[PDB]
């Protein structure tokens, strides 16, 4: 759903922003 | 149904999870959505669905905070259940854990749980346990209150609130600073292989018991002190809730006689009690030395007494032992025959890859400035273990509490959360580490999956090509080698001037076969034969079958011909204890243990020719000094780290250093790096290295092969046709 | 065993070997069974303390005290059977002794059968390619390999569908296979335990694996197979059979193989002795291990038992030149001796091979030892195509392959040579067939290819000095 979307965009922001 | 076996996750958030898209088809969720965890005990995690090339179809890759909540640990299986009808929360109350919450005050919330929630969009369960880190320390909180139930997605638009005092852990939850799996940096591959050992027999033991096969009963790692060998026995045990049970030999040996058997006997007997149970025996040359090695009764009894207790593990129901030394032969070899210590993983040093991991580890709480670069200090700390590592991480923390925060605070026991997490720590305060660190395991051997790619390598374009026919066809087309008959090579031997790249060929090779490369040098074959102690030849053999995939390369292999008197000697041949014993090693080595020999040597013609036999090194490659393609390629390739400036012309400089080898151009483009970048350092007190920066380098660079080595070289290829 | 009775204190260790001893003649008939022994029993030179000499004094006593314990039967069990203390094997006590050893490519398979037998196998397990692949292991070894291909097929089934309770449902065990893919992982996480031992088994080679030198064949069997398949006909006519035969020639012309060819025709175990041997025992001044090497050999007969490379003590020594003495050492000193001491009947048969006979003590070609001599020498036109036969029989090989167009041109080439062309033009058309991916058999463009690069190894400085040889014997 669209609350859940919103919610993997900010998961994937955060490991990307700290693992890259 | 829909049931998937827990394991570890790359990805460290605490509400992430990773399926193998087959598994995300037949649950019928994409990427992104929110599903549900069910674990043990009536618990339950919310968390979101991504997707990798790692996890396998039957698996779940959750982190630590995730397998605490549900009360499941590596190796259970849970059910996943997709729940499309995730909403928003309005008001959530979070409150810390006192376990984390020790000598820190000040506004928790601001510093940390704010940071946490704001903008981040994280689904909550009532009851959920995780951890935020920041400030040098690790505080843990709980979800005490929800408007929404049982779960929500918070958003920052929410309201979030912190009052009352800190949460007593409950017996029904781990702390999540506790030692596990994630705090073990380099060694991941003996990680996985213990794994494999220890958590099934542990974590399933009715499988065991119903099932005609038998579990290990003893592990022996061994490496260097301070490397992480009690750390992944401790993990172990931590991971899989198997009760740990600590032995060290000089402990057990500084008792008087008759304690020492006492005291060993009852460790055993109390793991039994307490089973599944780990026993760790710390120093085992030092409880259990070669009996041929000692002189006294009690040194002869205390080995008798561990042999029969190791024994005895077939009737300790879910029993097993686990043993550290620094030798894996300076123990007794009873402890290693069938049953007791069947098993044996070496662990070995971290290369640069697991020192970057290690710092990474020991960092998690840290906040660190731009200017810190991991990477910079783990390619520094050559010689250093784990144990180095770690203190190197905790000075650079030190430096910067004493610069800053010792103008702020007193004193005292507790500090305020927003000063701590106001400090960071800089690349000078780990270069002040480095200066006061002195790395522990120098001289040891360290074992590495090499860096060097084939771009690395100027000239030698069909060498290139032959190793990869030689390495890589045997295995990625065994069938075409059945169909012809082949008998594929287990190694080449290169000769020629020094300097050349012989090195980087070995490595490289290793490089895209994602294999471990071991150096052996000269002197440690010069060593076995003077000392007498040829079966260390073993344990260089032993040690690349262990690290398979892996490319065992035997530098300076004329150092046997020589140390028997290489240009002169005696009237015999080249044969040796030394080379008799590392012939008959390669001849009992298979060629499906992914195990493949290269040799070097700077004087081909007195090599013992045994060794170019069928079976050994029968492959000869010869290496020259690179021609004028080759120079130019070599130049560039250096100088891709670096901007170069039109005025440089590099295949001039090629032209005319024809006597110089890759060595010799490779310092001519570092020296000229070093010329410019101290321009471009003054110029503060520049962008590209300039012509005159060359010409200045071409002052001090000197070929290091003269003419008369380079035609003994020409003639030997020459004569071999 | 012996970390049981030697971990007890002064008093007990004695205490409780007796009490075992006397619980088997209350039970009569009964059998004890005493593992490690050397632990408990070992060689005396090794053990000084009162307490180890009083416990083998007490083990001594109670072994003959079975005199009086009517229907008890001791048996024991050591790695070694030099390592314990002699006194143990006087007539009577330990006396009779079996030789368990290793198995071999046959025994490993019936005991990989047997702990299969409960296993559920997949139709792609091929339990005879592992025991061949299965080189250096132990039946130990063989239960583990067991053990872990079952385990990985588990975890890949057994956890998939997440069968988590005290019991197991017969139903998922009888669909859970064993693939040959996880045995071939399980070979590849093993690790051998009897790798470095001495392997006493009958060779595989045959004499069609021999190109040319139908004479020399048709030698072996007159002094290995008459003597024991006529034995009445040596005794009518007085003859006295050879016990040893010594090659010599150019290296790299079948000397190994022809040793190899006649045990295995005779079904004889084959024991390998290599220069490496033969060195460590010189340089160790070790020689002590030349007795055990032929009692070995005894043990094992009917035997061949082939010393290779009999000139590497010579060169050791300086070869040509080498110090101011004679040809006489420490270890040719025990294999002479062992020779002379050497029983006609007990079917053991020497083979040497050298190539460097000029530098061999002549003693050991006295009658009785290496009276016999062979000469190998370079393949003749004829021999060279038979070896390229040979060493093409196990790959497709083009018709447009001239392989006596190749023979006449390497005049010069051993047999070992003439491999090396094989292996090449092998090497060159399974590059081609990969290349043709990205072939169905060698083609003569491989031949000619390799044929660029191959040699002889044999210089002819080499080949008139093992003529001047030959002729001198005639
Ligand atoms: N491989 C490793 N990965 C991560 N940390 C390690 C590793 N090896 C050692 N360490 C760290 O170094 C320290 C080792 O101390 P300790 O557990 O006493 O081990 P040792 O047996 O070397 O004395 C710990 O702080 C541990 O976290
Ligand atoms: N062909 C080459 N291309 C690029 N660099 C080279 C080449 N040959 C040598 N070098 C440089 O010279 C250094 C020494 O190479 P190496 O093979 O270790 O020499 P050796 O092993 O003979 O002492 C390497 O670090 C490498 O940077
Ligand atoms: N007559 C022959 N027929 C077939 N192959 C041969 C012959 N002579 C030599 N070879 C090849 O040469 C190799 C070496 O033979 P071997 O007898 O082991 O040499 P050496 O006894 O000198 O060590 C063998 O592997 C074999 O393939």
């Amino acid at each position: 759903t669209n609350e859940a979307q919103m919610a993997a965009a900010a998961a994937l922001a955060r490991l990307e922003q700290k693992q890259s | 149904p829909n049931r998937l076996i827990v394991d570890e996750a790359i990805n460290e958030d605490n509400s992430v999870v990773s399926l193998s898209q087959p598994k995300m088809d037949e649950l019928q969720l994409f990427r992104g959505d929110t599903v549900l965890l069910k674990g043990k005990k009536r618990r339950e995690a919310v968390c979101i669905v991504l997707s990798d090339d790692t996890c396998s179809d039957e698996k779940i890759r959750m982190n630590r905070v995730v397998r605490n909540n549900l009360r499941v640990r590596l190796g259970d299986v849970i059910s996943i259940q997709p729940c499309p009808d995730v909403k928003y929360g309005k008001r959530i109350h979070v409150l810390p854990i006192d376990d984390t919450v020790e000598g820190i005050t000040g506004n928790l919330f601001e510093v940390y749980l704010k940071p946490y929630f704001l903008e981040a969009y994280r689904p909550i369960r009532k009851g959920d346990i995780f951890l935020v880190r920041g400030g040098m320390r690790a505080v843990e909180f709980k979800v005490v209150e929800t408007d929404p139930s049982p779960y929500c997605i918070v958003a920052p638009d929410t309201v979030i609130h912190c009052e009352g005092e800190p949460i007593k852990r409950e017996d029904e939850e781990e702390s999540l600073n506790e030692v596990g799996y994630d705090d073990i940096g380099g060694c991941r591959k003996q990680l996985a292989q213990i794994k494999e050992m220890v958590e099934l027999p542990l974590r399933h033991p009715a499988l065991f018991k119903a099932i005609g096969v038998k579990p290990p009963r003893g592990i022996l790692l061994y490496g260097p002190p301070g490397t992480g060998k009690t750390l992944i026995a401790r993990a172990v045990a931590n991971e899989t809730g198997a009760f740990f049970f600590l032995i060290n030999g000089p402990e057990i040996m500084s008792k008087l006689a008759g304690e020492s058997e006492s005291n060993l006997r009852k460790a055993f007997e109390e793991a039994e009690k307490n089973a599944p149970a780990i026993i760790f025996i710390d120093e085992l040359d030092a409880i259990a030395p070669k009996r041929e090695k000692t002189h006294g009764e009690v040194e002869r009894r205390i080995v008798s007494q561990l042999l029969t207790l190791m024994d005895g593990l077939k009737q300790r129901a879910h029993v097993i032992v686990m043993a550290a030394t620094n030798r894996p032969n300076s123990i007794d070899p009873a402890l290693r025959r069938f049953g007791r210590f069947d098993r044996e993983v070496d662990i070995g040093i971290p290369d640069a890859t697991g020192r970057l991991e290690i710092l990474q580890i020991h960092t998690k709480n840290m906040k660190l400035a731009d200017d810190v670069d991991l990477e910079q200090v783990a390619n520094e700390t050559h010689g250093h273990v784990g144990a180095d590592l770690a203190a190197l991480c905790s000075e650079a923390a030190l430096q910067a509490i004493r610069k800053k925060m010792d103008l702020i605070d007193l004193e005292d026991e507790t500090i305020d959360a927003e000063v701590m997490n106001s400090l960071a720590v800089t690349m000078d305060d780990f270069r002040w580490a480095l200066s006061q660190s002195n790395p522990s395991a120098l001289r040891e051997t360290v074992v590495e999956v090499p860096q060097v790619t084939w771009e690395d390598i100027g000239g030698l374009e069909d060498v290139k090509r032959e190793l990869q026919e030689l390495v890589q066809y045997p295995v990625e087309h065994p069938d075409k080698f059945l169909k012809f008959g082949m008998t594929p090579s287990k190694g080449v031997l290169f000769y020629g001037p020094p300097g050349c790249g012989k090195t980087l060929l070995a490595k490289a090779i290793a490089n895209e076969c994602q294999a471990n490369f071991i150096s052996i040098k000269g002197p440690e074959l010069l060593t076995m034969w003077f000392g007498e102690s040829e079966a260390n030849v073993r344990e260089i053999f032993d040690k690349a079958r262990q690290a398979a995939p892996c490319v065992l390369f035997f530098d300076e292999l004329d150092s046997i011909a020589k140390a028997r008197g290489g240009n002169i000697g005696d009237g015999g041949g080249a044969a040796d204890r030394v080379i008799n014993q590392i012939l008959t090693e390669m001849d009992g080595m298979s060629t499906k243990k992914n195990v493949f020999i290269i040799g070097a040597t700077n004087r081909p013609d007195i090599i013992d020719p045994a060794i170019l036999r069928p079976g050994r090194l029968d492959q000869l490659i010869y290496i020259p000094l690179p021609d004028e393609k080759s120079r130019v390629a070599i130049l560039k390739a250096n100088l891709r780290k670096s901007p170069v400036a039109k005025d440089v012309d590099l295949e001039f400089l090629a032209k005319m250093t024809n006597g110089f080898s890759g060595a010799d151009l490779t310092e001519i483009c570092q020296r000229a790096c070093k010329l410019a970048i101290r321009e471009s350092i003054e110029s503060e007190i520049v962008p590209e290295i300039r012509r005159d920066h060359f010409e200045e380098a071409m002052r001090f660079a000197r070929r290091s092969v003269s003419d008369n080595d380079i035609r003994k070289y020409e003639m030997f290829a020459q004569t071999l046709q």
